[PDB]
Formats: C-alpha cells, structure tokens, sequence
C-alpha cells in the first residue's frame, strides 16, 4: 500500500474535493458531548478527534428503519423498494467500527446476500481513523486496534498533517487525482507515526488476555451477579441498538387505510424487549430479565470462525451509553474473577 | 362495511381531532360506515349494533358507566383508545377524593347530575385492543384501522420509547442532563415526540404491559441522579396513576 | 432474482380438517416454472406468508417427490395462524423457498428407522416416513410411533390405521398411544414405554425424533439405555424465526461456545449437540 | 461442550485404552533435551509436559518425504502412490500447533484440495494439551494460546487429574466407550483450572501487542539489522524445516537405475537455499543472503484474511532451533521499536 | 478425479521452428472427452510435464475458441526446456489444467486495446490479440506493439507481416520494432517511443503489457503521461513455479502488507498493484 502526506493545511481542501465525489458522512456535535454520523454541509463542523458515535456506522448499510416491500392485497403481490444510491464517502470510521461493518458483512453477505445490505456495502467508501482511547474503549482486548481490509483511505493522525495509506482501489484514483495537495512520506513522520501509535497503544485503559471467557461463561452461567446486574438492569435495549455488530431485527406489517395498501418495515430489535424470544402459548424461551440478560452477553462473547474475533469489538457503546451504567468489561472481568477472586 | 362507532365520554376530544387531522380519513369513507361519531356526523345512532366501537375518555360520571355497559352489551370489539380510556388518563392523576376535589373546586354547590371518581374503561367493561398515546399517533391509528379492516388485530406492544429514541439519533437525555425522562417504561409508537424535541417523556402513553416495566431501575436511576423518593413516584403515575403495579415497586427499590 | 427475501405465488388446492385445532392445505406454485424445479429435503420449512399480517414458519410434511405440490400442518394458535386458517381453497398466498437442513435421509440408506413423533412434530416425521414409503426399496423395517395427550388430537390417525395392514404386511410397525386419555379404547402409556418393543435392531438403528422438548430427555434416556446408537439419533427444535435465512438473531440456540442458529444448524439436529450444549432442550 | 475429568490414576488407563482405537503419535524423548512425535508403544515412555517437539506435528498431514507418483516413460503415465491409513490419534498437541495446523488446512484444502493432506487430515484425532511456556513461547503475541475448534479431545491438567474438553462427535464417542474410567467435574476442579489458566498466562516472557508489524515492516525494508542478522545467518533452513507453518516443498523427479521405474518425490524446502526463487539465466530474485533472510520474515509476518491470524504461530521453534542463536522476537521489536528505540 | 496434481496425456501434434532460441508447438489431448470440454482464459498458463524430467510453466498462446488445440512458445534456456526441444510431433507428454487468472478480456468489451509485448511476453499477448480477432466486433480499434531486441528476436514477424496490409484495413495498427540493432531494415527504437503513435484514444482504452519488467517503469510513465487511464493496465510477471495450485510457496511476490501468489492471485496483475506493492518489479 502507498502512503501518501497530506500536510494539515490540505485537510479541509481535500475534504471539500472529496465532496465532489458524493455525499460525505462525518461524525458532527448533536449535544454537549454526544457525537453521531450526520450529513456534511459545511465541512468545518466535522469533529476529528471525537470518542464514539451515539449510532454505529451501520446505519448506512443495516438502516435503522427501512422498508423492504410495499404490497397490495388484491392481486397478491411485494414490489420491492430498492432506490440507487449514489457513491458516499464515510469520513471517520473507527478500527473498531470498521471491524464492525467486517463482521456484519460477514453476517449479511454469507451464503444469502441481502440486497439491501449489499447495495449499499458495493457502493460506500470507508476512510478509517486512528482513534485516541478514552475510559471506555478496549478495543485492544477483543483485538480491534488495526485493520488491514476494508477501507480504501486510512488517516492517521501526524503532528505536521494526517498520513494516508491507500490501501485498497479507488483510493488510489481518490489520490492521484487530488494528487496536487498530496505530499510524500520519508521517515521523519514515519517516526512520528509509529511514537503516536506507540502512544496509542500505552494510553489504553484495560491490558489483560481474554481468551478463555467463551469456555468459563458456560461454567458461570448461574452466577449471582447476573442476577444482581439483571436486577440493576433497566431493559430499554440501548446496549443493543446502539451496538455495531447486532444483527437482529423485527419485521412488522402496516396496513393503509383503504385496507388494499401497505408495506413492511424493518428496525432493530433488542434482546432485552419482551416478544424476541416468543413462541405461541406465551411461553418464553428466555423469560426471566436476568435470562435476557445472559443471552445478550453469552451471545456477544460468541465465536466468529470466518475470522476469528468475536462479535464484540470493543467500542464500549453498550457500556457507556448505558444509563444505569451498568459495566460490560467489569462484568465480564467479574466472570473472570478479577473483582472478587473467591474460588 | 365495518360498522365504526366513536364514543365520547369526559375527553379532551384529542383523540377525535387527531383522527380527524389525519387526511386518510377520506379513504376510510369508502371501506368503511360509521355509526357514532357526534362531532363529525349528526345523524349518528347512538344505540345501534355495532362491530367496533372506539372508546374515549374516561369514566367519571354514572352515566358514562352506563353508557360504557350499554356499549359492551353492543359491540363485538371494544377498543380502548387514548390515555384517558386505556389507563384513566391525567383525569386520575390525583388520589384525593372526590368530595374533596368537589369542594376544592364547586364548593358546596349542587348540580343535578351525579359525578363520579375518574376511572379507567377497564375497570367496567373488558376492551380488547388499546390504541396508546395523549393523543394516540397517526401511525398507531393507521395500524390499528387497517389491520382490523383486513380481519386481524393489532399487537400489544412492549418497546420503550427509548427504541425510537435510539433509531431516530436523538441524544439522551437520561445520559446527558439528567432529566426525569420516562422513556425506558413508556411504550413506542410517537417516534421519540419529546426527547426529539429536547424535552424529558412524561409518561405519554403509558406503562409497559405484561410485567415487562422495571419500574424499580428505573426509580434506582432516578434516585442516583439525586430525586427524592415522593419525586420519582409523583413524575410517574402522572399518566400512570391507577396502576397498583408502581407503588410497590417503588417503595421496593427505597425499602 | 437476486433478492433472499423474494416469495413466490401459491395457491391452497384443498383444506382437510384434521383436527379441531389443527387444519392439513395442500398447495401448489401458480407460475409453472417454479412448480417443474422446486424441490426440498424431508425436515425443510416454509416462510408461509400471508399478505398484511405476517410470516410464520410451517415445516413441509408432503413427498418431495410429487413436484409441485406440498402439504402444511397449521394450528390456530394466534394472529397469522386464525387469519391462515380462514383461508379457502383457491386462494393466494406467497410463500418462499426451502430453508434449513431436513432429516439426514441421504446417508440412511438400509438400516432400520425409529421414528418417534410427540404432539405437534409429527408433521416433519411425516414428511420422513412418506419418503422412507416411496423408496421402501434402500430401507428396512421402520417403527413410526406418532403420540397425542387429548385422545382426538393423534394427528393421522386414520391415514395410519387404514395403511395398518399393508404396514403389518411390508415389516412396518406403526403405534400410537396416548398419555392422558385412559377412556380412549386405544394404547395408553408414554412413547419411551413402546420404543422398548421396537422391532429396530439396536446396532443398525437410525431414530428421528420430534415434538416437545420436555420429553427428549426420557426418551434419550429410553434409547441409550436399550443400546441404540447415539451417533444416529436427530431431533428437531423450534425458535422464533422471521427471516429463515440466518439474519432474524431471534433464532440463537446453545452456548458461548456453540452458539448454534436453527435456519443454519438446523432445524434437525445431533444427539452429541443436544448433550453437548445445555439449554438446547 | 461437555467437562469430563479423568483422574490422574486413570490417564494411562485411558491412554492404553485409546491405543485401540489406532496408532498413537505421542511426544517421547530422542536426545537429552530434543523431544519428537514418535510412535509409542509403551505408554510410560510418554512425556506428558514437554517444551516443543523438533519437528511439528504437521508430518503426519504433510509428509517431510512423500512419493507424489511412480511412472513409467514408455505409454506415459503417471500412477499416485495413495495408501489407506487407519485412524490415527495425535496426543499432545499443543495449541499453537493446533493452530499450524488449522493454517496448513486453510492453505491445504481452499479451491485445490490435495488429496494427500486431505486423506490424512480427514482420519486424524488431535488431542490438546495445555503446556505450560518456557522462555521461548510467546504464542499470545500471535494470539495462538486457546484452541476453540480443530481438537476432540483437549486435556487440560489439573491437581486431581485432567479437565478433558470435547468438541466433536468423535470424541464425545472416545469418551462415552470408557466413561467408566472418567468422572464429572465441580467447581473444586473448575477454580483449579482458572488458577492454573492465570499462572500460565502470567508466565509468559513477553507481554505487548504486536499491532502495526505488517505495515511498519515494509517501511522499514532497508534496516542494517537486516544486514547484520544475515551476516550473521548460517542459512542452513532449520528456521523453516521445523515451522510449523511453512507450505513450501521442493518437486525432484528421481529415475531408477534402467528405463523405466521413477519416484516424484517431495520435500520440504527453505527460503535460504539458493534454488527456492531461480529462475532461467541464472537470475534469482532474493539473490543475497539478506534478501532471502527478509523474505522469510515477511513471509510469516503476512496476514491470512481467512482466520485473521499472522501466518507465524509464535511456537519458537526457529529461535530456539537456529544454531545461530539469532531472535526471531528480538528481531521483530527490533523493528517494532521496543528493542531499539532510536527514531 | 479429487486429485489436483493430476494431469492428462497430450500429443505434439506438430512442431514449428519459430526461431534459433524459440519453438513453437501444436497440441490435442488423447482423449475425446478432454478435447471437446478443455476451455482456458486468454492468459492462463499450463504445466507442461516431461515424464520423467520435471514440469514447466509455459503461458497458452493460441485462441481459446478453437477448442482441443492449443499452441506453447518454448525456449530452450535449461534442463527441461532442453528435453522439451528434441520432443518429435506426435510424441506424448502430460499436461495440467490451466491455471490462475488470465487477462480480463471479458470485461474489455467496447472499448480500444493497446497490446504492448517485449521480449519473451509475446505470447499470452498473442493469445489476447488472437482472442480479439476471432472476436473483433467486441472491440474497437486495437494496437499490438510486439519488440524484441536483437531484430531475428521477433516473435510471430513473418505471420504478423503477412495480416499487416489486411490489418491495416481493420483498423489494427500492428507495430513491430527492435531496440538494440541497428542494422535490421525496419523500426527502431525503445518500445516506449512509438506508444504516442497509438491510435487508441486514451480516455477509453485498455492496456495489457508483458515482458521483462525492467522496462515496465518506463512503458508506465509514457503511458501515463500521455493521458491513458492507469485503472486499465494489466500486466504479466513470473516467478519460480512448480505446483501451479498455491502450494509450492516459490511464486512469492510483494510485502507483508499485500503478500500474493501469482499462481492464484495472478498471473495478471493491476497497475496500482504494481505501484502499490514495490518489489513486484
Ligand atoms: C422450524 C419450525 C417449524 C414449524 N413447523 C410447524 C408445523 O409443521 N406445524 C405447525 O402447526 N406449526 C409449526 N410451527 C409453529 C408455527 O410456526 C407457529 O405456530 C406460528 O408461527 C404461530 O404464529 P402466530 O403469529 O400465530 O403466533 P404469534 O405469537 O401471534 O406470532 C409470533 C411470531 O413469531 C414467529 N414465530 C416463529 N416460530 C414461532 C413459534 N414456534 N411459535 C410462535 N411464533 C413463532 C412468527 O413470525 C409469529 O408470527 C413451526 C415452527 C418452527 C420454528
Ligand atoms: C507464468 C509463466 C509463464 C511462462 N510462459 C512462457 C512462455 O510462454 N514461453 C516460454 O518460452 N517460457 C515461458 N515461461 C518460462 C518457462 O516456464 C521457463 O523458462 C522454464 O521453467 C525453464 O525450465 P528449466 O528446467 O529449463 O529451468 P531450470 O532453471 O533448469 O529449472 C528450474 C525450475 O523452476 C521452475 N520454473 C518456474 N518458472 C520458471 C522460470 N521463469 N524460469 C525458470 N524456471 C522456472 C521449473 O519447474 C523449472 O524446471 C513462463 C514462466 C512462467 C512462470
Ligand atoms: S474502541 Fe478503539 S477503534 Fe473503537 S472508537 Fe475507541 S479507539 Fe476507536
Ligand atoms: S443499556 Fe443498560 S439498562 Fe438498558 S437494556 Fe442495556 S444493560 Fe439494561
Ligand atoms: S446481543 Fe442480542 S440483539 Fe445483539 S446480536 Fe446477540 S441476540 Fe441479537
Ligand atoms: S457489546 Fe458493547 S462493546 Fe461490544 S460491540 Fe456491542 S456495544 Fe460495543
Ligand atoms: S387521551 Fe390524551 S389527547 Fe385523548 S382526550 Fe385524553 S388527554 Fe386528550
Ligand atoms: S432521552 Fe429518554 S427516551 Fe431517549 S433514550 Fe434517553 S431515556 Fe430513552
Ligand atoms: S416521548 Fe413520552 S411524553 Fe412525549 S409523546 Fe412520546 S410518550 Fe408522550
Ligand atoms: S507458543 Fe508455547 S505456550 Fe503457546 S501454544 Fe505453542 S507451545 Fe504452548
Ligand atoms: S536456523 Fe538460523 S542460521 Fe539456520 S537458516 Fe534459519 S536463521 Fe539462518
Ligand atoms: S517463510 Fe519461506 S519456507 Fe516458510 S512459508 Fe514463507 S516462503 Fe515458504
Ligand atoms: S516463524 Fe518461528 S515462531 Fe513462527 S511459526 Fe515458524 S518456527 Fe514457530
Ligand atoms: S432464522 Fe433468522 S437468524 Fe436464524
Ligand atoms: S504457484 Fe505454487 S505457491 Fe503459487
């Protein structure tokens, strides 16, 4: 891959000339210190260096609410509601955040293609970051902190300007194109990179092996503190919604008024809401709060053999956006015994 | 033709006016007769056999308790529509009773009718399917109409506020300012209405059915955020009032 | 074309009354094309879907020999199920294609079979049992034992008791009994007290098992303690599903370490799984 | 996946009644300090805790000399020399070699199975051990400590005996044939197992995170390390004979004594002998001893995009096993920076 | 069958003196079967197996169209090649199935071509360009620059000075030159100086370049500063190969980043995979 200089006076310019492309989607201030993927209009409002967005980069792929089909009753037949969209460019996706979108590709892209997954994964194009951690992220714990694939740009922070490693396709002519603002990289920022990285890499919070949760969470199943951390939890599912790499959702039927016409929507649907785990009869396959509880957590501690991470990337959304801030990493380093240590 | 009939008891007619503020209602002509709706329609039969009857308001008078039985007796579907008639509404709201507001507010003066403790319609008659909101959503009543207009019913539905809060991209307000936002035990369907608009959830539409409305982390919260005990149980019940579910499982979390 | 949630058009032949509370339809694909290819492996379901209310699940229990045309065993249990139920003949409803993997009839080619149905699950061991019938030739003898609680509710029963002498006649050994029905002139007691009289040899034995989970665990203990092989034993379990193609999550069996999805692991599984993961039951 | 433990009095036990089954491949000592799979006969020759074995276990799957064809130039045909082979059980594979070996599977068996490694992969039992790391293992750098999938039986050593995990079918029918001589495990035995998890996590000699190696390597492709460890290098291909991840073989056609009676045969070949990247005219394209000492290095720090794990599995073995003594971690925070720490 | 090492007999049906240095051969399988279903992509090579000697890679250069024949341009350079150039027609070798990636003349449809080839990388361009004959309505005007260095060197002369008067009413531009003699009686010249009398418009044209990669810098500039596409160049290199199937580990090229093999992520390549993986050339 090529690494290319752009020095920070260039930065805005080439963002302006990135615009020219399509649409550009860039994490923006929406409260005091809430950030969120919002469309660029003016780009001096974009947010480098932010912590995490309120609602994964998945939204533009995996939509929160889309419409598959639209029907009518009479002549029974589902239109589906697909539209062209035209090349975005999302500006500021996390390691971790791209190793989401990796992971949902993974899910939606196997064996059935969803259509809808696919044609705006075919025509999106993802500039990678280097984040800074903060009191949440641990993405170095479920080994999230770099990635190879998936992003055709990838700026890194330097002090004179942002590196820029190609990579991928279209990146390339992204680059040669705008080539008049680019530079070239010697060791001098070479240097400087890896000193950020290694700063980076010092700055976490939480450094310890987690290779074992998977096997010990089935030993532990019935340990009080899930049933303390279940009486604490509040199940309003953002843990959930907010998360990169939840897959599930509802589907739903809405019938006009004419009774003739409709459509059926699609929205994410968590684990902690009543009618996920339902069968006919009322029965509940995880009836309890504290049964909900567990699947959420045993399922995102699963195993992913297509590439070898398990579904959690270590944002820490669940556990920062959480409002009876309720701990996913000392939970779980509780299951470990790190925090109690009896047995 | 399914035979629709609007019920008006004491109401603020929010119900009536948001159904009527929806364009949709001109396709409902079509598909549909009605039989009862006074404030629309002037040769409404007010005693005619009915399929679905459309409840709303509240009872608070004798005579709406025997229009709510004359109503069961005529109806195959009751449907319970808005706050008012789902969960007894703000017209609930204070646990005083009724000789005391009535000397609160008339005094000692003497009407002819007979007045009575605002309840809600599911203490009289058994309602089958509910349409929640203060008033009800535009989309809650396009759901409801056309699913019982293709001859099935609509779900119960157990999600919070907090769902469209989350799809939608509005920031918390829980998590920001601490508000008292009641968004984790309140059911969907206004699309985050208040915290869209940056202003705490008040308990709009009601409490989370089915024994799925943890009401003590929810007080537990509240309580870390520095509200007293009284503050919480009064910033709930303010649509919720009628409901013994809330004050045990308040005073649990601060036993 | 592309589109994994795409449907397909059908329409109901007949309606047969099973039960009071379960209804047999037979269907068959309005476009031709889709009628001379579709086929599926006994244990495969169908995203039934009634246009407006919703999409269930029903496990095919038809020959996937006669192309074109396949049956579904449906209970009025709640909303799409009362609005399936009143559907008549000739009418329209869009169903979409095979998901999951059926019965392993591929590698049962000889040995003895031990199909044992309990309350609902008998439709995808019916499904079994006619394809084991139309290539009577490639097995030997076969026990379907299909058991109810209320005494009406055997499902089939009349097409079993009147195939009970050419059963008797080809080495087939068909039994039903009830569990809580001792007024019912019939054979009372539970299926693992007549699995013990099974003409199945033990060594050779592949079992098929389906219906309620509550009773896996005695019949997976009838079995082992009979000698029968619990490397040839399948069972079927049932989640919420709406997608069928792996995306819904409302599916999620086992484990951190085996976190199984029925639409891909499934619905038929192996006894070593069932045991290997507990909460499966 | 089900817990038996076999108490320690029953281990020989169960080994001798596992000899049934076929030939056991176990660990036994060649040399004072060397240890190999050799085929065992008496069980209490078995080393149970051992370092590595000098030759990896993927001599059983990939042959170190296998006849491909025997042929005959007259009617010319070419005639594969296939024998059956019984069911052979591997015991005492470590994880990092459970890892090699799922790697040599992902390289062995993607769109051109070779019969030869599938036919020997297909009837082999792996068991795994939990070793325990001497001053050569750093396995969690490369992320190779615990094995999810590709063991039957995994033992786990434990005080009272061994924690005996099974994961596949096979197994479970191994274990349930002499569920006599096995037990059920508690939690006595679990707290046992997680504090010998924690020791042999904190045992390790290195502890960082091996994020940025791939990238930082191709800046760093003109190092004078590079120049002094080849000088330094004796290249005798020790470093790769005994990897457990090294694909590369070597084709030589060998004609019998008259005519027609011929043997392909293959063997394993390494990167430092001249004849690996020849071509005609005498043009090599690693020519220098440093051009093939860097290419080895960035051989196995490349990236399997099928199990996001670095083709080196951290075993040691070519750091132990060079006669040199030349590091393969030290040369690698050599470039990483935590060894120099100059720019 | 499941074995991919296996190859398939294949009689030299007649030998063709191309050169001193060069020999071209004419091949078809033995069996019937073999024959009429053997197909390959314009650029796929085949593993050429002496019995008894060793195998050698040798890129196909004939029209994938005529289907059981198929033409090897070898040169004796070795031990193999050797044997290989005393093989009389007729004779019987064995030979692999075609393998890696060959040049994407399915997606250059429409569009103009500019076939550069130096040195020995004739003849898989010789394949694309054959390719694009038998098919000339998918492509518009095309340019096959072929150059050698020691004027007898040139591959193909004679056949392509024969099609040159027709060519030339085709709208294809065929070039020839050499770079180091002076004597021979025609174009000289580096084979970068005469890509500015191409005919393709640059806007719309696709480039395919083979040969020795020590002038693939310089072929890249000229292309490039001339305004032609860098997305539509696609390039040849090769490496030590001996399995041609991903095992062998010899064909090795570029970094730890962007590690390939070119048996199967090749043997064409794309222009900003050779700029963006130095060590390729
Ligand atoms: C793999 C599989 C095979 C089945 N085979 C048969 C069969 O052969 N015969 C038969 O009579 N029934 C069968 N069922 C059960 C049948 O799918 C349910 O009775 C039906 O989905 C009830 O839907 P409902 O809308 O009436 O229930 P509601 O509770 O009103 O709806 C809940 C929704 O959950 C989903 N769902 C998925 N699985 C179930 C389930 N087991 N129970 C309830 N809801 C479910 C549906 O989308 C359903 O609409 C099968 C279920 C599964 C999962
Ligand atoms: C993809 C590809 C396409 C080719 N196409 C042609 C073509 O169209 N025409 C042509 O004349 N030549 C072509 N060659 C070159 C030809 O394959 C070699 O000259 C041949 O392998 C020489 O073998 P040797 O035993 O005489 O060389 P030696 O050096 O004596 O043997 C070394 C061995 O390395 C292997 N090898 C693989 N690639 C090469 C290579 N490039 N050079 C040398 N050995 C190699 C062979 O198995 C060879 O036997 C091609 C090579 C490659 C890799
Ligand atoms: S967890 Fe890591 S990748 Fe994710 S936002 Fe935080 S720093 Fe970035
Ligand atoms: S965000 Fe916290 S309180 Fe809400 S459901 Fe998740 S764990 Fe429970
Ligand atoms: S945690 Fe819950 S919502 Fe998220 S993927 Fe798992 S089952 Fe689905
Ligand atoms: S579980 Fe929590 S930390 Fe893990 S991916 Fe989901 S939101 Fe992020
Ligand atoms: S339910 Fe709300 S809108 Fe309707 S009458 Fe009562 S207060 Fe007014
Ligand atoms: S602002 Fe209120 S409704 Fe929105 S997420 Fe927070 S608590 Fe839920
Ligand atoms: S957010 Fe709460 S108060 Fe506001 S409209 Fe919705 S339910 Fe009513
Ligand atoms: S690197 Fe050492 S400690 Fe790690 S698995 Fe391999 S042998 Fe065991
Ligand atoms: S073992 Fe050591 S001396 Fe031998 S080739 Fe490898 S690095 Fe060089
Ligand atoms: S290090 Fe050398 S011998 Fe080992 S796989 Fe890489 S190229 Fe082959
Ligand atoms: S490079 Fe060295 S440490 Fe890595 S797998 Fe090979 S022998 Fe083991
Ligand atoms: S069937 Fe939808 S996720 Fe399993
Ligand atoms: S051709 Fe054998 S490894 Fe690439």
């Amino acid at each position: 891959m090529r690494y290319v200089k752009l020095p920070k006076e260039n930065t805005y310019e080439f963002l302006e000339r990135l615009k020219d492309w399509g649409k550009l989607y860039a994490p923006v201030k929406i409260s005091d210190k809430f950030y969120d993927f919002r469309e660029i209009d003016d780009v001096r409002k974009i947010e480098f260096h932010y912590n995490r967005t309120i609602m994964p980069p998945k939204k533009f792929f995996f939509k929160p609410r889309e419409k598959l089909f639209e029907f009518d009753i009479s002549k029974p037949e589902y239109r589906e509601v697909i539209e062209e969209v035209e090349p975005f460019i999302i500006f500021g996706v996390h390691a971790c955040d791209i190793y989401g979108l990796k992971i949902l590709d993974t899910v939606y892209l196997d064996e059935f293609p969803d259509k809808y997954y696919k044609v705006r994964r075919e025509k999106g194009i993802i500039i990678g970051i280097s984040c800074m951690p903060d009191e949440y992220c641990f993405c170095n714990l479920r080994e999230t902190d770099f990635a190879d694939d998936g992003f055709d740009l990838f700026f890194h922070e330097l002090p004179d300007g942002w590196l820029v490693r190609v990579g991928t396709p279209t990146g390339h002519r992204l680059v040669d194109k705008n080539i008049k603002l680019f530079e070239e990289v010697t060791d001098k920022d070479i240097c400087a990179f890896r000193d950020f990285e290694k700063r980076r890499q010092q700055a976490f919070k939480y450094h310890e092996d987690w290779g074992n949760l998977r096997y010990l969470l089935e030993l532990e199943m019935e340990h009080p503190m899930w049933d303390e951390e279940a009486d604490k939890c509040l199940a309003c599912g953002i843990c959930n919604t907010t998360c990169p790499t939840c897959r599930c959702y509802e589907v739903q039927d809405i019938v006009n008024l004419d009774g003739v016409t409709g459509y059926r929507e699609r929205r994410w649907d968590s684990c902690q809401f009543r009618s996920h785990g339902l069968v006919a009869g009322g029965h509940n396959f995880r009836p309890t709060k504290k049964d909900r509880f567990r699947n959420r957590y045993l399922c995102k501690n699963a195993y992913n053999e297509k590439l070898g991470l398990s579904y959690c990337v270590g944002c820490g959304r669940c556990t920062a956006f959480c409002p009876a801030n309720i701990s996913f990493v000392g939970n779980l380093r509780r299951i470990l015994g790190l925090e109690e240590n009896k047995c | 033709k399914v035979r629709i009939g609007f019920y008006a008891l004491t109401s603020c007619y929010g119900c009536q006016l948001q159904l009527a503020m929806m364009d949709e209602l001109l396709q409902l002509i079509p598909n549909a007769e009605i039989v009862c709706w006074f404030m629309i329609d002037r040769d409404s039969i007010e005693d005619e056999k009915v399929d679905i009857a459309f409840i709303e308001g509240s009872v608070s008078t004798e005579e709406e308790v025997e229009l709510v039985k004359k109503i069961r007796e005529n109806a195959k579907i009751v449907v319970a529509v808005g706050a008012c008639a789902v969960q007894g509404g703000v017209q609930s709201w204070s646990e005083k009773p009724l000789e005391e507001l009535w000397k609160k507010v008339y005094g000692d003066a003497k009407v002819k009718f007979q007045p009575k403790k605002a309840e809600p319609v599911s203490k009289y008659i058994k309602v089958d399917y509910n349409i929640y909101g203060c008033p009800p959503e535009k989309k809650d009543f396009l759901y409801a109409l056309g699913t019982f207009l293709i001859g099935s019913w609509p779900e119960d539905i157990d999600y919070p506020v907090c769902l469209e809060c989350r799809l939608n991209g509005h920031p918390c307000i829980l998590l920001e300012k601490g508000e008292p936002c009641l968004g984790p035990v309140t059911r969907a369907g206004c699309n985050a209405r208040c915290p869209g608009f940056g202003v705490a959830c008040i308990g709009c539409r009601g409490a989370i059915g089915y024994d799925v409305a943890w009401f003590d982390s929810l007080a537990k919260v509240f309580k870390e955020k520095g509200m007293t005990k009284e503050e919480i149980i009064e910033r709930m019940k303010m649509f919720n009032g009628h409901d013994e579910r809330v004050e045990k499982m308040v005073e649990k979390i601060f036993s | 074309n592309d589109n994994p949630y795409a449907l397909h058009r059908v329409k109901v032949l007949k309606v047969y009354s099973l039960t009071e509370t379960e209804k047999l339809f037979l269907f068959r694909f309005e476009d031709p094309e889709l009628a001379e290819k579709w086929t599926f492996k006994p244990g495969q379901f169908v995203q039934l879907t009634i246009p407006g209310v919703g999409e269930v699940p029903i496990s095919i229990c038809s020959s996937p020999m006669r192309k074109g045309f396949f049956e579904l065993c449906i209970r009025k249990a709640g909303r799409v199920t009362t609005v399936v139920h009143r559907l008549k003949p000739g009418d329209t409803v869009l169903v979409r294609g095979p998901y999951g993997n059926g019965f392993p009839v591929d590698e049962w080619e000889g040995m003895d079979l031990l199909l044992i149905a309990a309350g609902l699950g008998t439709a995808p061991l019916r499904s079994v049992f006619l394809y084991a019938m139309d290539n009577r030739w490639k097995y030997g003898n076969i026990t379907f034992i299909n058991t109810a609680r209320y005494g009406k509710d055997l499902l089939f029963y009349k097409e079993l008791e009147a195939m009970k002498d050419l059963a008797e006649a080809e080495n087939v050994k068909i039994i039903q009994s009830v569990t809580r029905d001792p007024n019912w002139p019939g054979l009372k007691g539970r299926p693992q007290q007549f699995i013990v009289e099974a003409n199945t040899n033990p060594k050779n034995t592949a079992v098929a098992i389906c219906g309620p989970p509550r009773m896996y665990k005695s019949v997976f203990e009838a079995l082992i303690n009979y000698g029968y092989r619990p490397e040839n034993i399948f069972v079927t379990l049932e989640r919420r599903m709406k997608c069928g193609i792996g995306k819904c999550g409302h599916c999620n069996v086992g484990t951190s370490t085996s976190w199984k999805y029925i639409c891909k692991d499934g619905p038929v599984f192996t006894y070593f799984d069932i045991v290997s993961t507990p909460g499966l039951l």
